[PDB]
């Protein structure tokens, strides 16, 4: 899954505005519920995920188990609504030395260790539109001093809307990103 | 076949040597109090009574339960089972 | 009415071969014969979601008297109303009650004369809404009580409109929470799982389920401190929403 | 420790705790006169949760007879164990309700009940560390429906954090003694849900039924009543004046039967309960009496258990019995009737243990039950209040004391919106 | 110069703490009062009272264990039974309300009490020894005074005390058959603060040994009181090597360093065997090579998972008797040869074998029978994924509708701590997985 392909400014994994937004990725909901909208914020359409117990929902990358999500970008960023509730986000990376790490965020935890498999950290979600550029490269080195080869899984949980999801591969501004990327204002 | 002791009054736990040992052992399981007869014939001279009833009417109507019930042993599980030395030596056996 | 002609009623598979009175489950007391299954009862199901027979609403004893000053004008496309006097100096404290106790009826022209006259009253009415709130809650209390969507869907509607209408009249709700919030339990997760595919209820928010959860937000806002704490004694799925 | 007092109202209340002592005196061993008389060691180890000392050696049940009629607490003086009752606790007006709710709640329950609360206020304070109380008023009669209803709001302000158990008896619709009674009976739960930490709910009906069919006894009198439910008296506080293999006190019995915060209603039964004569014959062996407490016929309440589902159960076994066996009889009647319990709650039976059997029996089991039934009692009570209310029948008594016509409709959405509220859960689903 | 301080916590933990006693109070010839009689001394070497004992200059000894719990009952049952000469009358530390299953309770509000007063009792019993090892804790998950106060006692311990070893020999719900309706809500919780604070934790569920019981000793009216003392045999195993000679022995801190390939992997279930009634303990030899087999076979371990279902890590098992180091080494041959147990890739030999030689002792009245050889295992295996998923499982339906929440938010924690046990227990499930996959 997207290895021997070309990555060198975006990778657009994810997104909305499609006749079919998600073919790659994989669905498995036992509480919740899963549709698309037109929020009062942006006018356009938008994916949006709600439920109670966020464990249990999610949506999966790879399409099924047993594969690999291989990807050489740098950075990883995304684009989602701040729901106001409990909001989660991990991705799993591979080192240097042939090893699997995860790192896990979440909203509603306010204590971080590092751990063999598991890193958490805490996040800060404002109200209005907002974007997050997570490193993704000075945080597996901050963690384990093992520098990062590509990134193995994306995983997103319930409550929460999303716009496009990409992966930078260098700092951009407002100024460089074609039309398409930028979140035009209301 | 039928120990006594099992399926009429609950046992507390223990091995099932033990428990039917200390059954069959023990006394009752027989002598009649009141000398009836197998055949069926010292039926006319015992009189079948039992002596659990006063009375009742015009206040309370339960009347007090006979006598298959304990009393004065009442005492905890934890006093039965743990105890140092006062049971017979698992392994004595006089010779 | 039609019906079938029952007796013709055929079978063709089964053969037409019959045992008669000779059987006998006597002398082959297998240890694999058929055993009836005993009688059991079902499964008991109630009344989740059955009609509840809204009852009689005042709204007609007025109108077919000509007690509510109302008419049904033509004039625009879609009839819009007037009023017989400028709705400024009628006794809010009086009619009020009248108006939300239409809410439960559909059969025109009163259902259409049911809601529109409510929005009315609180658009231009600022101040002399604030001592008609305790006497409000009874018409709306058994409209929750209905269990239609067509019913339900309006108040909804009709709640957003009320508490916003002016200033301070949200926290007055809050001592009320009691007896309003009962009906939002059933309905919170009532959604449909249409998945990718695009959901057009967006035109007419018939969806019963996101359309309650937009109600108890806007509650807490103007709630004021104590509008996260009672809530959570009636609908425990509620998240903190002021919180952050 | 963890000890609790006792606070009785009403006619139905006096009478009722008066073979509650009765039953509970001769289990320490403790007699009428109050010297010890008692045989074994752990009858005295737990003799301060319900026992006051004093000088001269006799106990003082922590009770205050209250009631707003001089015939009911003079009266129970003069019974068998009548002695026990401090002379101070009594308190009682000189009017007397009329079994007019009104007289009970604003009129005459206010003014005596003034003192009565001082009264539990220094038998509160003496106790070492305070649990909760138990309270015993029936929900048919005006002055102990309003004025044992009125008791306990004030008593909420005042201890927080300490439980308070209730015992009512509902008037059932077969069986009616009182014109008057839907009325007073509807009021009553508006406030005592609100209040009360637990309140179960007994019904004269089935006791009558419970005579019959089990006990067969040919006359039953208002003591064989009052007798059954003394008996599941003890079964709540059965292990906490004893050792065990597994303590249970009632906080955790709370903790574990109250689902919602909305729904603290219980229905209880007693077992094993066998005719006088064909006593010798039946065996006490562990499945008989889980048996019995299961079956409809032996619940405590008139509502059927199998109109609707358990949404949990806690049973306090108690005696001497292997654990093992104990605990398997439990997990047998949770799939054997699967559709009837409620699937969103796994593994929902809960069970205790006590190693101390009473005055005449081997073992036996306390049934403390939370069913979907119970909406039948209140959309029966339900039913016949909302009848004499369009008519305004014998309203003009509670009207008369302060009251506005207002104030009971309040009442009717509160009494329905439980009713429906407790059977919102009754269908859900995964 | 080695020595170890017992704790136990909750109710659970003080019957089955009581249990253990007689069992060790008996191995060394010291009676209930705690004076060893002069006459009829059956005591080989000498220091082996200290292991767990501490002398009080001539006569008896005392017991090294501080006993915790809340509601009195429990704890009142010792101090008046013919165990009250033993326990030194001012560690029996207790309160007066009881926890009622409020995980809360034990943790925040009604805890705090109490916490303080633990410590420092456990300052005094440091500075009496030299050289400790480790500490014991016992405690049943499936309470909230041994779920509460166990997580608030541990991670004061780590931080008071540092870098010694720490053991808990919990007891986890069953599958199907639990006596609590709130099991489910405490066990995520309690796993959630003891993944992070413990070094070696065994599974002891209920379940298991009821039918353990059954198969072999043929009782089918078993009680706690027969239950406990199976652990109490178990307890002796893991410690035969501090206190007595042997050929091949193994450290306390021998265990952190053969049975846990990774920090968050550190949850191992045991077997036992043989245990034979006095009725049949007689009529078979009872070969090293055939009580091994028992040892490995599925429905004998100590814990309701079927081990056929994964693979096994690493099993130190352990052996106390007649033992020769020859024929152990025929009995671990022959365990690889059977295909029905099946080792993961990158652990060849997964095997640290001890031995010891004073034989297992009988307690009078109880149900085990003499014997000569006894093996005791601590196997890690991949199986244990399961116990996890089912208890997360139970998890999701009771908060869907978030029943029996509100007894909690009433006691000082903030909602968001019950989702967060479900991030460690999840995150635990996919790692499992990781271990297991074959590169
Ligand atoms: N092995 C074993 N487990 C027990 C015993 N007694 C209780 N348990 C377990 O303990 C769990 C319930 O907790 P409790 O033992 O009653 O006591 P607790 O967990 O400390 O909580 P509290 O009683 O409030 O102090 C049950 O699920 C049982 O599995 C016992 O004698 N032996
Ligand atoms: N258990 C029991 N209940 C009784 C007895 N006598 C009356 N009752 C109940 O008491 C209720 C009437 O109570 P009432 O006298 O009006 O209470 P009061 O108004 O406070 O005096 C009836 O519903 C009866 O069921 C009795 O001897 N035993
Ligand atoms: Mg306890």
């Amino acid at each position: 899954m997207f290895k021997n392909t070309f990555q060198s400014g975006f990778l657009s994994i994810l997104y909305s505005i499609g006749s079919k937004p998600l073919q790659i990725w994989d669905k498995s909901i036992r509480n919740g519920h899963i549709k698309r909208i037109t929020d009062q914020d942006i006018l356009s359409s938008v994916l949006e995920i709600m439920g109670t117990n966020v464990s249990t929902n999610y949506i999966t990358a790879p399409a099924d188990p047993k594969e690999t999500l291989g990807i050489k970008l740098p950075f990883l960023v995304m684009i989602i609504k701040n729901l106001k509730k409990y909001y989660t986000f991990e991705v799993q990376v591979l080192d240097d030395k042939n090893v699997r790490r995860r790192f896990r965020a979440s909203n509603y935890q306010s204590t971080t260790r590092v751990k063999p498999f598991i890193c958490t950290m805490p996040m800060r979600l404002d109200e209005g539109w907002n974007q997050i550029q997570f490193n993704l490269s000075d945080f597996t080195r901050r963690a384990y001093a093992t520098n990062y080869i590509e990134t193995l899984r994306v995983q997103i949980h319930a409550n929460c809307r999303i716009r496009r999801i990409y992966f930078s591969d260098r700092l951009y501004s407002e100024e460089e990103l074609p039309p398409e990327f930028k979140l035009f204002l209301p | 076949g039928y120990i006594p002791g099992l399926k009429p009054n609950n046992h507390y736990g223990a091995s099932y040597g033990e428990i039917a040992k200390n059954c069959l052992s023990n006394p009752k399981v027989a002598q009649n109090p009141f000398k009836l007869a197998s055949t069926g014939f010292n039926y006319q001279r015992h009189d079948f009574r039992d002596p659990s009833l006063t009375a009742t009417t015009h206040k309370f109507g339960a009347q007090t339960l006979l006598k298959n019930h304990p009393s004065i042993d009442q005492k905890s599980n934890q006093w039965q089972s743990q105890t140092h030395d006062s049971f017979r030596n698992p392994l004595h056996k006089p010779n | 009415q039609h019906a079938p002609v029952f007796e013709d009623s055929q079978a063709a598979t089964v053969v037409n071969k019959f045992q008669g009175l000779r059987q006998g489950t006597g002398g082959k007391t297998s240890t694999q014969l058929p055993v009836k299954q005993p009688f059991q009862a079902p499964n008991p199901i109630c009344g989740a979601f059955k009609k509840r027979t809204i009852p009689v609403s005042e709204f007609r004893r007025y109108y077919d008297r000509g007690d509510l000053p109302i008419k049904v004008d033509h004039q625009g496309s879609v009839n819009k109303i007037i009023w017989v006097i400028q709705p400024d100096q009628l006794d809010y404290h009086h009619y009020l009650p009248i108006f939300f106790d239409g809410l439960r009826e559909k059969l025109d022209p009163y259902r259409f004369l049911a809601i529109l006259g409510t929005y009315d009253l609180l658009e231009k009415g600022s101040n002399k809404i604030l001592p008609v709130i305790p006497q409000l809650i009874i018409p709306v209390k058994t409209a929750l009580n209905t269990r239609d969507n067509e019913i339900i869907g309006i108040m909804l509607k009709i709640l957003q409109r009320l508490v916003v209408s002016g200033d301070m009249i949200g926290e007055a709700l809050v001592p009320y929470y009691r007896q309003i919030l009962p009906i939002f339990n059933l309905y919170k997760n009532c959604n449909k799982n249409v998945g990718d595919q695009i959901d057009y209820g967006q035109r007419k928010k018939l969806t019963l389920g996101d359309l309650i959860q937009e109600t108890l937000e806007l509650f807490e806002q103007t709630g004021g401190e104590d509008a996260f704490i009672n809530i959570k004694y009636m609908i425990p799925t509620y998240e903190s929403c002021v919180h952050n | 420790m963890r000890e609790i007092v006792h606070i009785q109202g009403g006619q139905c209340g006096n009478q009722i705790g008066a073979k509650f002592w009765e039953v509970i005196s001769d289990e320490h061993g403790i007699d009428p006169t109050g010297t010890y008389h008692g045989d074994s060691d752990l009858q005295l180890e737990r003799i301060n949760v319900y026992y006051n000392e004093a000088t001269g050696g006799r106990y003082v049940p922590r009770a205050i007879l209250m009631d707003l009629e001089p015939g009911t607490m003079d009266s129970v003086r003069a019974g068998p164990f009548g002695q026990l009752f401090r002379p101070d606790n009594f308190v009682f007006g000189q009017t007397g309700a009329g079994n007019n709710w009104a007289k009970g709640h604003y009129t005459e329950g206010a003014e005596l009940i003034d003192s009565v609360l001082d009264v539990v206020r220094k038998e509160a304070e003496g106790c070492d560390c305070l649990q909760g109380f138990q309270i015993t008023h029936s929900l048919g009669g005006g002055t102990g429906s309003g004025m044992g209803t009125l008791l306990i709001s004030k008593v909420r302000e005042e201890y927080p954090d300490r439980i308070m158990e209730t015992f009512s008896v509902v008037p059932s619709p077969k069986v009616s003694d009182t014109v008057v009674e839907p009325y007073n009976a509807t009021l009553s739960v508006h406030q005592l849900v609100e209040n009360a930490d637990e309140c179960m709910v007994i019904d004269n009906e089935a006791l009558y039924d419970i005579c019959f069919r089990t006990l067969k006894l040919t006359t039953p009198t208002y003591g064989d009543l009052n007798h059954l439910v003394s008996a599941a008296m003890s079964g709540v506080t059965c292990c906490l004046r004893f050792p065990g293999q597994l303590n249970s006190d009632l906080r955790k019995l709370a903790v574990n039967l109250i689902p919602f915060p909305r729904l603290h209603f219980f229905m209880i039964g007693f077992a094993p309960l066998t005719s006088r004569g064909s006593q010798q014959y039946r065996a006490l062996t562990v499945p008989e009496l889980t048996q019995q407490m299961f079956d409809a016929k032996n619940m405590m309440c008139a509502a059927d258990p199998r109109h609707g589902r358990y949404l949990t159960a806690s049973a306090l076994f108690r005696g001497r019995m292997s654990t093992k066996e104990v605990d398997e009889q439990m997990l047998n009647v949770q799939n054997k009737n699967s559709s009837y319990f409620v699937e969103w709650i796994p593994n929902n039976i809960k069970s205790s243990i006590c190693d101390i059997p009473p005055k005449g029996l081997k073992m036996a089991v306390t049934f403390v039950g939370n069913s979907t039934a119970i909406q039948e009692m209140f959309k029966r009570v339900a039913e016949q209040f909302t009848a004499m209310f369009r008519r305004k029948a014998f309203l003009h008594w509670y009207t008369g004391e302060g009251m506005d016509e207002m104030e009971f409709t309040e009442a009717e959405s509160n009494m329905n919106d439980l009713v429906s509220e407790y059977q919102q859960y009754q269908d859900a689903t995964a | 110069m080695r020595e170890v301080i017992s704790i136990h916590v909750g109710q659970g933990g003080i019957q089955v703490g009581n249990a253990c006693w007689e069992l060790f109070c008996l191995e060394h010839g010291i009676q209930p009062d705690g004076q060893m009689p002069s006459d009829k001394t059956i005591g080989g070497g000498d220091d082996a009272f200290n292991t767990f004992f501490s002398e009080t200059g001539a006569g008896k000894h005392v017991p090294r264990a501080v006993f915790l719990d809340l509601e009195p009952t429990v704890i009142d049952e010792v101090r008046t039974g013919t165990y009250r000469q033993l326990f030194h009358p001012e560690q029996l530390i207790s309160g007066k309300e009881d926890a009622a299953n409020n995980f809360a309770r034990g943790h925040y509000t009604i805890g705090k009490e109490i916490v303080d007063l633990c410590l420092d009792r456990i300052r005094k019993l440091a500075d009496n020894c030299t050289g400790l090892q480790g500490f014991l804790v016992f405690n049943s998950v499936g309470g909230g005074t041994g779920s509460g106060l166990g997580s608030l006692l541990l991670e004061r311990l780590s931080v008071d005390y540092g870098k010694k070893s720490k053991l808990g020999f919990t007891i986890y719900p069953s599958p199907q058959v639990s006596t609590a309706v709130v099991e489910p809500y405490n066990s995520i919780l309690s796993t959630h603060s003891l993944l992070e604070h413990t070094d070696v934790a065994v599974m002891l569920d209920n379940e298991a040994i009821y039918d353990i019981c059954r198969r072999n000793l043929d009782i089918e009216r078993p009680t706690y009181t027969n239950l406990n003392r199976l652990i109490a045999q178990v307890i002796s195993s893991l410690t035969a090597s501090l206190r007595f000679d042997g050929a091949l022995n193994v450290d306390i801190t021998e265990f952190q360093t053969n049975l846990v390939p990774y920090p968050r992997i550190h949850f191992m279930l045991s077997s036992y065997a043989p245990i034979i009634s006095a009725e049949k303990a007689y009529h078979e030899q009872l070969s090293v090579a055939e009580i091994t087999n028992s040892a490995f076979e599925p429905a004998n371990m100590m814990a309701k998972c079927d081990p056929r279902h994964g693979k096994y890590m690493a099993c130190s098992m352990m052996y106390r008797g007649d033992v020769v180091p020859k024929d152990v080494n025929a009995s671990i041959a022959t365990i690889k040869t059977k295909r029905t147990i099946q080792f993961v890739d990158w652990c060849p030999t997964g095997f640290k074998v001890g031995i010891n030689y004073q034989p297992p002792t009988v307690v009078p009245g109880g149900d085990l029978a003499k014997v000569m050889r006894a093996v005791c295992m601590i196997s890690n295996s991949t199986a244990i994924a399961e116990v996890f998923s089912r208890l997360d499982h139970k998890f999701d339906l009771m908060y869907a509708k978030r029943a029996f929440v509100h007894w909690y938010v009433g006691e000082g924690m903030e909602e968001g701590e019950f989702s967060e046990a479900r991030e460690d227990l999840a995150a635990l499930e996919k790692d499992y997985e990781e271990v297991g996959i074959e590169t």
